[PDB]
């Protein structure tokens, strides 16, 4: 078929401006991403430091979905550029400038460890004596 | 800007990837800091010879070293290396040829001098990290010679072996037929010789 | 319906984007284009076992880009927008990432370190001061 | 060292600044005076000797080993002061040559 | 003068000392801040509490900067924010088909398990340091700057490479136990590459 | 440096030698002493090697050729059906506590050449480990006849003692990190 | 020494704290006398 | 059965955590003659597949023909050999060396890596 010998041009659109800022939002192939689970998300500025100044703090499915940390790009692309390359309709490419990238990485949910009671202490006593328990007494 | 060459040319950013699905490749380091990755360090690194040899890059100040063992290379830039000149043999010869010595010669009331005999890519600064590497021949002689000798194999090039002599291990005369003693004796006894 | 919620029907409509590296003179070009409404021809050919992409500049732009791709099996990229009217939306999936390479080699260099002259050139030290008195 | 590094460290990174503590016990309406300074483009001459006169000159480096003085040259630097008041005004910088 | 040379590692033997090998690191940016030098990052030998598991020699420990007693590194990975044992590997192995290597660096995952959150490594990392304060939240931070500026500071001051600074500790780990299986020469304390 | 027989990393020569003997050193540098041979023994190649046999430190460690740790119960049933030969071979050692036996399993290979250079017998490791651990490191060994050497250790309780009075006086620790407590151990003390 | 078709008379020592504890002051006397005889014969200068 | 059987029972230290994704320990079922890999700090538990948790001193893991990776043919230090055929291409030019490792072990042995794309095989001799 024509495939074999398939030729495609498009026109390529850069816009002075948008109304919206552009994003990237990556995730680690190890971390297994499943966005058909998605069925809800939240996207809210961290609280650890307590606007523009700080990292992300991403929700999935609230508290029972999984939790994850947006931390920003820290290089600079001073000699290259990222760009999203999009289709339209009318049958042309529409690029976009990378405004930010941010690293999203897993936060741990009902993990638990206060390391604070006596666990500091334990750990002088710690001879790989026990593990379990100490875990469960709290 | 050799920072900004690679970075253009094709090594990613340690940011870009995650390691388990690349750590194959080529380390790249500048000034001991650790910059990225590379999955073709044979072009690379003949590229970045070719242009400190095009003086692209600052020659005197760039050191550059692959160590293929371990897969990674590092690049120098920082001040306090100790480096020498050698000829660049090229093909199994020499680079140089007679005539750069008739346009060095002809100085006398020419304007072409040893800057323009670096530019001319027939020599490189070798500092002791990249002296590691190369395969460096004694003599052209020897160099010659190789059709019957161990080694075809050479990269750079003595431009004489009695350089290797520091001040005042150079104004003593034949020093080799000295039990070698005695010619740490003389380099004192030669500032001590009043003139 | 809140404030804090992301928009995930591009997500679900499972839209895919690509992600393109591209070097500073042609990012600097498209500054210079502004909005006009194109900056060049993008150009795709495919044959029985082998796929090759490209870009061709605007002529009055200018008055082949090869692209080399890259594998998305390392890490799974989408993206989001933050909008002026504070509504967060996921666009899409990133479903292929290249990096744009010059076709000029040599010459190139010249533009590059005039590029680094641009770059580099505030005075430093370089003029003594002769002899003040005042 | 002269052609980069003593620029470079007096170009780098130590702008200062500085505000009275006014107000004090009382005050209110408008400034507590604040002031800016940041150091630019350096000078240095050839080496100069003065004489007790005050007048300047050539040295030349055997003139200094006989009569032992220290074969050295003067150097000078552009300072602005930078007058970016709580209100009032912005701009009141101005240009020395010390 | 001839010194030795700035921010590059070396891993050495040094047997007469408790630590069985050390990777040194010498940091800085000669033409920068011009602060200070410091990081070790050593394996532990000569040692048994009893009945630990016993086997002191793979116990790898970091000396930092300012810091009064030895912490072991894993501490300083998960204090940089990793909390995963697989990740700080990544890191560390690249190959990640080594398990002689992956068992090589368990003890450390083992010893790391009672600060697996980030805030309390750093209270850790803390107590090991600063003066005995009740300020916990002040001793975070206090850790948190020594870690960001005080650290590799060659490698970078600010936020904006505190991720790349993760990478250089694993190199340093990779390097330390490469000379420890023997897989790498070790290097020469008097070798002119190594100075300036 | 001088060169002479097989020995020289021996006695300290000269001034630094000097220093050591007049200071009267705690520690010297190289400690020895030369022993002399007596009947058939100072005159007999092999007869100096059992002496010597007897004289050198050796330690289990240097003897082991590799260790392994293996989680089977029943041995009737062995993980390593190669093994099972043993179980017919050793059903009757002490056939009860076979039920009282922890579950997981060392072994052990020996190098049949280095076991032959110290002349050393497998009954005679068994019962030293036996000895020095106690009756509850439980060892049985195999065949000396077999092209590959093994030593298989499980281990043994008090039996009477141990349903569960109160939690244990152990504090619950892992059995497997115990057994490599006794690996570490047996190999760096067992001054066979 | 005290194992067995080991010649109890002749085994001797280079070192000497051992040899003290073991063989008592006067073995001490002589073997340090021929510890000190024998690094110097070695550097093949004599010693009256 | 036979000595010949090679000795890999699999070393394995990562299957780590399938969920928080940290280090997996062996652990007991009384119960049903079953190891159990778990993390400490989570209720997950699998079922191991070897018994075999630990090995130590394979004394010979000769390391020979491993790690030793392909691009050390490049190296125009290393000595390149008239000595011919590649034992896989009919063409010589191998580049060959000694031990390159600290268990230098007391190896003599020479290593011979061929240098033409067509193969990178290596092979002692
Ligand atoms: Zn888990
Ligand atoms: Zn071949």
């Amino acid at each position: 078929g024509p495939s074999s010998q398939n030729v495609t041009e498009y026109v390529v659109r850069v816009p002075k401006n948008t109304t919206k800022k552009y994003n990237i939002m990556a995730f680690n192939a190890a971390d297994k991403v499943n966005f058909a689970t998605w069925n809800q998300a939240r996207l809210e500025r961290d609280l650890s430091n307590k606007p523009e100044d700080q990292p992300w703090l991403l929700r999935v499915n609230g508290k029972s979905g999984r939790k994850f940390k947006g931390i920003k790009k820290g290089g600079v692309t001073e000699n290259t550029s990222y760009y999203i390359f999009t289709q339209c309709p009318d049958g042309a490419f529409e690029a976009f400038p990378v405004h930010n990238w941010y690293n999203f990485t897993p936060l741990a949910r009902h993990r638990t460890l206060t390391a604070e009671e006596a666990e500091e202490e334990w750990e002088r006593r710690n001879k790989v004596l026990n593990h379990f328990s100490i875990m469960q007494q709290r | 800007p050799i920072l900004e060459f690679l970075e253009e040319w094709s090594m990613e950013n340690l940011e870009e990837i995650s390691p388990a699905a690349i750590a194959d490749a080529t380390k790249i380091f500048v000034n001991g800091c650790w910059v990225g990755i590379h999955k073709d360090p044979e072009q690379l690194m003949n590229t970045l010879r070719k242009l400190r040899r095009q003086m692209d890059i600052i020659v005197s100040e760039v050191s550059m070293i692959r160590d293929i063992r371990e897969r990674e290379i590092r690049i120098y830039t920082d001040a306090g290396r100790i480096c020498r000149p050698l000829l660049i043999v090229e093909k199994q010869k020499l680079l140089l040829k007679k005539r750069h010595i008739d346009q060095l010669k002809e100085r006398e009331y020419n304007n072409y001098s040893w800057q323009d005999l670096v530019a001319s890519g027939v020599v490189e600064y070798i500092d002791t990290l990249e002296e590691e590497t190369v395969m460096l021949a004694m003599t052209p002689d020897d160099l010659q010679e190789k059709e019957v000798a161990y080694c075809s194999t050479y990269t750079h090039c003595e431009i004489h072996p009695s350089m290797i002599l520091g001040v005042c291990a150079s104004i003593i005369p034949f020093p080799d037929h000295n039990q070698s003693p005695r010619n740490t004796y003389q380099s004192a006894m030669g500032k001590q010789a009043m003139g | 319906a809140e404030r804090g919620e992301l928009d995930l029907t591009g997500a679900k409509q499972n839209t895919g984007v690509w992600l393109v590296k591209v070097p500073k003179y042609l990012s600097q070009q498209w500054a210079k284009a502004s909005g006009r409404g194109e900056v060049g021809k993008l150009r795709i050919a495919k044959t029985q076992g082998r796929t090759e992409v490209s870009f061709t500049l605007n002529e009055d732009l200018a008055n082949e880009h090869p692209f080399v791709l890259q594998s998305v099996g390392g890490q799974t990229l989408t993206v989001f927008t933050e909008s002026s009217s504070d509504k967060l939306s996921l666009e899409g999936i990133v479903v292929q990432r290249a990096e744009c390479r010059p076709a000029a080699s040599e010459n190139y260099m010249r533009l590059k370190r005039l590029q680094i002259e641009e770059s580099s050139k505030p005075v430093r030290l370089s003029q003594q001061l002769d002899k003040v008195v005042t | 060292f002269i052609q980069m590094s003593v620029q470079r460290i007096v170009e780098d990174a130590p702008p200062i600044d500085l505000q009275a503590e006014a107000q004090h016990a009382s005050g209110e309406v408008e400034e507590p005076p604040r002031y800016l300074l940041k150091f630019e483009q350096i000078y240095l001459s050839k080496p100069t000797h003065w004489e007790r006169d005050g007048a300047p000159s050539p040295m030349m480096p055997n003139e200094a080993r006989l009569r032992n003085l220290t074969y050295s040259a003067p150097l000078y630097v552009d300072i602005t002061k930078t007058v970016i008041k709580e209100g009032e005004e912005q701009l009141q910088t101005q240009h020395q040559k010390t | 003068q001839e010194k030795m040379a700035t921010n590059t590692v070396y891993v050495f033997a040094k047997k007469d000392s408790k630590y069985a090998y050390t990777g040194e690191c010498r940091s800085c940016l000669e033409n920068s801040s011009r602060p200070t030098s410091t990081i070790w990052v050593s394996m532990l030998a000569r040692g048994g509490q009893g009945a630990k598991k016993s086997a002191i020699g793979q116990r790898i420990v970091a000396t930092l900067p300012y810091i009064k007693q030895e912490v072991p590194i894993i501490i300083v990975f998960r204090a940089l924010g990793f909390v995963s044992d697989r990740d700080i590997l990544e890191h560390i192995i690249y190959d990640f088909e080594d398990p002689e290597m992956m068992e090589m660096v368990k003890p450390s995952l083992d010893e790391a398990f009672v600060i697996q959150e980030q805030n309390v490594a750093l209270n850790f990392i803390g107590s090991r340091g600063a003066k005995p304060g009740v300020t916990k939240e002040k001793r975070i931070k206090y850790a948190k700057e020594v870690l960001q500026k005080e650290m590799l500071p060659h490698v970078g001051v600010s936020d904006f490479c505190e991720t790349k600074k993760a990478y250089f500790l694993g190199y340093m780990v990779h390097r330390l136990l490469l000379a420890a299986l023997g897989r790498r020469e070790l290097d020469d304390r008097d070798h002119y590459g190594n100075k300036r | 440096f001088h060169y002479a027989g097989v020995s020289a990393k021996n006695v300290t020569l000269g001034v630094p030698r000097l220093k050591e003997l007049i200071n009267i050193s705690k520690k010297p540098k190289t400690p020895s002493l030369t022993v002399f041979l007596l009947g058939q023994s100072a005159r007999d190649a092999e007869r100096a090697k059992d002496i010597l046999c007897r004289l050198e430190h050796t330690t289990l460690r240097k003897v082991t050729a590799n260790t392994a740790i293996y989680y089977d119960p029943n041995p009737q049933s062995t993980v390593v059906a190669e093994d099972q030969e043993w179980v017919n071979v050793y059903y009757e050692m002490p056939d009860f506590d076979v039920a009282r036996i922890s579950p997981w399993l060392l072994r052990v290979e020996l190098d049949r050449k280095h076991m032959t250079d110290r002349k050393l017998t497998m009954e005679q490791i068994a019962e030293k480990i036996n000895a020095g651990f106690g009756d509850d490191l439980n060892c049985i060994f195999n065949d000396d006849n077999a092209e590959k050497l093994v030593l298989r250790i499980r281990i043994m309780n008090s039996d009477e003692n141990k349903m569960q009075e109160e939690e244990e006086v152990v504090d619950k620790m892992d059995d497997d990190v115990f057994l490599r407590c006794i690996e570490s151990n047996m190999l760096t003390d067992m001054t066979l | 020494l005290s194992e067995k078709d080991v010649d109890p008379v002749r085994t001797t020592s280079n070192d000497i704290v051992e040899i003290f504890t073991v063989l008592g002051i006067e073995a001490v006397r002589k073997a340090l006398e021929r510890e000190l005889y024998h690094v110097i014969s070695f550097d093949g200068s004599y010693v009256n | 059965m036979e000595p010949d059987g090679t000795y890999e029972p699999g070393f394995v230290g990562i299957r780590f955590c399938q969920e928080c994704n940290n280090m997996l320990y062996p652990k007991e079922d009384k119960e049903n003659r079953i190891l159990l890999y778990a993390c400490r700090n989570c209720d997950y538990q699998q079922e191991a597949d070897n018994s075999c948790i630990y090995v130590n001193k394979i004394t010979h893991e000769v390391d020979e023909l491993t790690q030793i990776i392909a691009d050390v043919s490049q190296d125009p230090t290393l000595p390149r050999t008239e000595d011919h055929p590649c034992q896989k291409c009919g063409h010589k030019e191998a580049v060959f060396f000694q031990s390159h490792s600290a268990r230098a072990e007391d190896a003599m042995r020479l290593y011979y890596v061929c240098t033409a794309p067509h193969c990178g095989h290596r092979w002692t001799e």
